[PDB]
């Protein structure tokens, strides 16, 4: 689960009964199985007495910062939803390298026209 | 043979110990063989009533006995 | 640690006599460990105590072939055959006989079992009852009092 | 803009993919005597990157998909050696050969 | 008895006349009279003593590989039908008429809610199992029956 | 002295149901199949002192699910062991209370192919009736027997026990206990340990349980 | 049945009880989960627990210890203490955490006398003794 994140800074109030989604994407984050597949990967833990909510605030690779609701969206939804954004960016990425203009343009109305199915040619 | 123990303690400067006879030796160790009761008399009793250690023992032999009846049925 | 753990091979070498070639040959080869400094710890450890005895040694191998080991008594299997009498055991235990022992060699060896550098806090009961159980598997008897 | 996205990846010695016009036809060398071309419907266009990877790109994701798996199906993955074109993210298990 | 095949060793008469079988039940119900399971029969017909006798092998053969060691004949069976009806038979290229034919086989008639096997000294899955291994030989449709 | 003795089994509150009846005015198997058809179970209540003249009978008629629950739920031996409450009254959901009494299940049939209930009987059994009530066995300490922890195979002559019993101390079943038995003995049914009201029907010299030693 | 095993376990532990903390054991093995359990019962006066939040939940309600509700999320090893010595108490998990290196399993959350003390907010209460 960790190949594309480069800083993570979880922040969260200790004594407000909304934290179960932020510690469970701590446990999400800092298992054996994550640590090893991104040493290069920064953690930030910081906790606080006051009321600033509970947030994720993540970065990736290609300085692109995400800010999510970690009140109200559980860390699965989270982990769901940097991945949805990551493989984008991968695929962004894959395409730069290769000598493709990013983002690619389809026109949106070959979608009416009809097509006949795909028969391998000699 | 039967007053000393033959190589129990590998200690080399010391030697095998000996057989102290019932004066250093608390109450629990001739407790060992008693009937620890099975599955067919804890099943029919009443749960709240049970000390600690028969309703771990209860719980530990329902384990083990759900574990068992899972092995011995979905084998093929 | 932060070294991803390979495998935890467990060994028996007699006391004094860790030779790298007769235990220490294919056993610690498969793995692509060491046999050297490995056995230079060993010997730097097991002076003060009688040889010929067959210590029990887990060493847990590593990619980058360092060695992380604690060492083991020897097996209880041991200490309640040759503190018995004959090593064989019984072709039907439960059932079958061969030895017979009270209460008294299974509490000093619980003792010695303490000892173990992982069993600081097991209680002696559990121990003891442990001890009653491995009993059990090879057929020898126990009693209240051999007389 | 595209939305729906798939990738492809050939194992082979001497298996090889081309796109020809604008990203439109799709030609590829399977060892046979001759080439293999597919015309990429509308609502989608092709992509060849220097892994012996093919990316389907496009707008539905129905052509997308069933196209995808057009290309797959000129050639499927042998058992005995994994030679020809698979997903990226499959597993193809083999099995030894007597 | 006769070992395997079931067959009593004389009779009264060689040949009987054939008889009705496709009616009869057990007008008071039916419980096991021996064992702990059972196989009984839910419809009324002919069962021979060569598929009587597959039946009891398949249950002890199942037993067999199921329990061995001292509990290996811990399972019992009773075999509560028994096969003592000869059938007949002429051979072919024979003409209708020139006297009765020679014997075949025996047959047994089997009610509806007769119980034809019983079992005891077994779990209750391996009786389970063994039931329905011996129902693929039987000509009819059994149920199992627990004793209750 | 018309009570349980302690160290004695008890009938369960869960089984504890009533049973609900309501009249049938003919017998047949006209009628008989018609109330099958319709989904009830054709019945009896009668009573012991006058076998001649029917015996103040009842013909009624109950719940063909309740029956197969509690036929299902109890045992077939276990059902026909224990007394019950049955209430008759003259339709379903109506409050006119006909009978309501205390009874013992005397027999029910079942279809020897089917299984389904085919007739109850019922009889009344208030305090100070005696009746013949055959109990079931159950045998514990299986576990605790030597000769089945040597190799030996159990031999269950009989499964249930004819007694004569008064209503209030039916026994529910018969504990019998195998911690103690060894290769070679058995328990007669002078060995069970009921209730000293209760009068055995059968000679006492009756084998019930064998152990007998197995194929070495 | 399990409901009542755990039941019985903090019924026993709370009739000498007067603090009670929650440790997240997140990345912590077997044999130091049992070395920690070892270090806080003979070296202390305390005793170890993992046990099922809304069971601890519905099973401390109506005592004293109804205050702690927000701080019952995650991965929590309850520690219930029947002895009243919190210097030795919480110096214990310093020296633990010194000596083993752990920085990912920390103390959060605490019950003291109607109050939930922070984090940092029982740090200066173990300096002073008796
Ligand atoms: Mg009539």
């Amino acid at each position: 689960m960790l190949k594309f994140l480069s800083k993570v800074k979880i922040e969260f109030n200790t004594l407000d009964p909304r934290l179960a989604s932020c510690v469970e994407f701590l446990a999400q984050c800092n298992a054996r199985k994550a640590k090893e597949s991104n040493p290069n990967c920064q953690v930030l833990v910081k906790r606080r007495t006051d009321d600033q909510p509970p947030q994720i605030s993540v970065t990736f690779v290609n300085g692109v910062e995400e800010a999510f609701d970690a009140a109200a969206t559980s860390a699965q939804s989270i982990r769901k939803m940097i991945l949805d954004k990551g493989q984008y960016l991968e695929t962004e990425q894959m395409f730069r390298e290769a000598g493709e203009q990013w983002p690619v343009i389809i026109p949106e109305e070959e979608i009416h026209q009809e097509a006949p199915g795909v028969k391998p040619r000699k | 043979k039967s007053t000393t123990v033959v190589g129990a303690n590998t200690l080399k400067d010391r030697s095998d110990p000996k057989i102290l006879p019932d004066s250093d030796y608390p109450d629990w160790l001739w407790r060992l063989l008693q009937i620890r009761p099975a599955l067919s008399e804890l099943r029919r009793k009443n749960v709240e009533t049970l000390p600690y250690d028969d309703l771990k023992r209860f719980v530990k032999l329902d384990t083990r006995a759900k574990i068992k009846e899972n092995n011995s049925i979905k084998a093929k | 640690t932060r070294r991803a753990v390979a495998g935890t091979i467990k060994l028996t070498v007699l006391a004094g006599k860790a030779s790298p070639g007769p235990p220490v040959s294919p056993a610690l080869g498969p793995y692509r460990l060491n046999m050297m400094a490995f056995c230079k710890d060993f010997n730097a450890r097991t002076q003060k105590y009688k040889p010929d005895t067959p210590m029990a040694v887990k060493i847990t191998a590593y990619m980058d072939h360092s060695f992380e080991f604690s060492v083991k008594s020897p097996t209880v299997s041991w200490y309640i055959k040759k503190a018995a009498g004959v090593d064989k055991g019984s072709t039907r235990p439960g059932h079958l006989t061969v030895t017979t022992l009270s209460v008294r060699h299974v509490y000093e060896i619980a003792k010695v079992k303490q000892t173990d550098p992982f069993c600081q806090y097991m209680p002696l009961e559990s121990i003891c009852k442990s001890i009653i159980g491995t009993a059990n598997s090879m057929g020898i008897k126990i009693v209240q009092d051999l007389e | 803009e595209a939305k729906f996205f798939r990738f492809l990846k050939i194992v082979g010695v001497g298996y090889k993919a081309r796109a020809e016009e604008a990203g439109r036809f799709l030609y590829l060398k399977l060892g046979y005597s001759h080439e293999v071309e597919l015309a990429v419907p509308p609502a989608v266009r092709v992509f060849c990157f220097k892994n012996n990877v093919v990316c389907c790109t496009g707008i539905d994701k129905d052509r997308v998909h069933q196209f995808a798996a057009t290309v797959r199906s000129c050639k499927p993955p042998e058992v005995y050696k994994g030679k020809g074109i698979m997903y990226v993210d499959e597993v193809v298990k083999k099995k030894v050969g007597k | 008895k006769k070992g395997d095949v079931l067959y009593p060793k004389r009779t009264k008469y060689s040949k009987y006349r054939k008889g009705r079988c496709s009616r009869g039940c057990k007008p008071d119900g039916t419980k096991l009279g021996f064992g702990r399971y059972g196989i009984k029969s839910c419809k009324a017909g002919r069962l021979s003593y060569r598929a009587i006798e597959a039946a009891r092998r398949a249950i002890i053969g199942h037993f067999h590989r199921a329990m061995s060691g001292q509990f290996r004949r811990n399972g019992k069976i009773w075999v509560r039908v028994f096969a003592d009806l000869p059938i007949t038979g002429k051979p072919t290229e024979v003409r209708m008429g020139r006297g009765k034919g020679n014997p075949t086989g025996w047959i047994a008639r089997v009610s509806t809610g007769q119980i034809l096997f019983e079992m005891d000294g077994v779990s209750l899955a391996n009786a389970r199992q063994a039931a329905t291994l011996a129902a693929h030989k039987l000509c009819l449709s059994t149920k199992f029956v627990q004793w209750s | 002295q018309l009570e349980y003795l302690p160290g004695f089994p008890r009938p369960d509150a869960k089984h504890a149901e009533t049973i609900l009846a309501v009249p049938r005015s003919d017998s047949g198997k006209n009628i008989s199949a018609k109330e099958r058809k319709a989904g009830r179970v054709p019945s009896i209540i009668f009573e012991q002192e006058d076998g001649q003249h029917g015996g103040n009978k009842r013909l009624v008629s109950v719940q063909t699910n309740q029956i197969r629950k509690l036929v299902t739920h109890l045992g077939y031996s276990f059902f026909l062991s224990r007394l019950f409450d049955v209430e008759v009254r003259s339709e379903i959901g109506s409050d006119e209370v006909i009978e309501k009494v205390r009874a013992l299940p005397r027999s029910i049939h079942l279809h020897s192919g089917t299984d389904a209930p085919l007739n109850v009987t019922f009889i009344r059994a208030p305090p100070g009736t005696l009746l013949k009530v055959d109990i079931p066995l159950v045998f514990i300490g299986d576990d605790v027997s030597p000769g089945l922890k040597k190799g030996a195979s159990l031999n269950t002559i009989k499964r249930t026990v004819k007694f004569l019993c008064p209503a209030e101390i039916v026994p529910p079943y018969i504990e019998v206990d195998l911690s103690l038995l060894d290769v070679g003995q058995k328990l007669v049914a002078g060995d069970l340990k009921v209730h000293p009201a209760l009068k055995l029907i059968r000679p006492k010299d009756e084998p019930i349980v064998k152990i007998a030693g197995g194929r070495v | 049945r399990r409901a009542l095993l755990v039941a019985g376990k903090t019924k026993i532990n709370l009739q000498n009880c007067h603090f009670i903390t929650g440790i997240n054991y997140n990345g912590l093995t077997v044999k130091q989960l049992q070395e920690l359990r070892g270090i806080l019962r003979e070296n202390s006066n305390t005793k170890l627990l993992v046990a099922k939040n809304t069971l601890v939940f519905k099973a401390l309600e109506g005592t004293k210890w109804e205050s702690l509700k927000p701080c019952m999320k995650g991965m929590n090893a309850w520690i219930f203490v029947q002895t009243e010595d919190i210097p030795a108490a919480l110096k214990t998990f310093v020296s633990f955490q010194k000596e083993k290196k752990l920085f990912d399993n920390n103390l959060g959350g605490a019950v003291f006398e109607k109050k939930l003390y922070g984090p940092q907010d029982y740090k200066v209460i173990e300096t002073m003794p008796s």
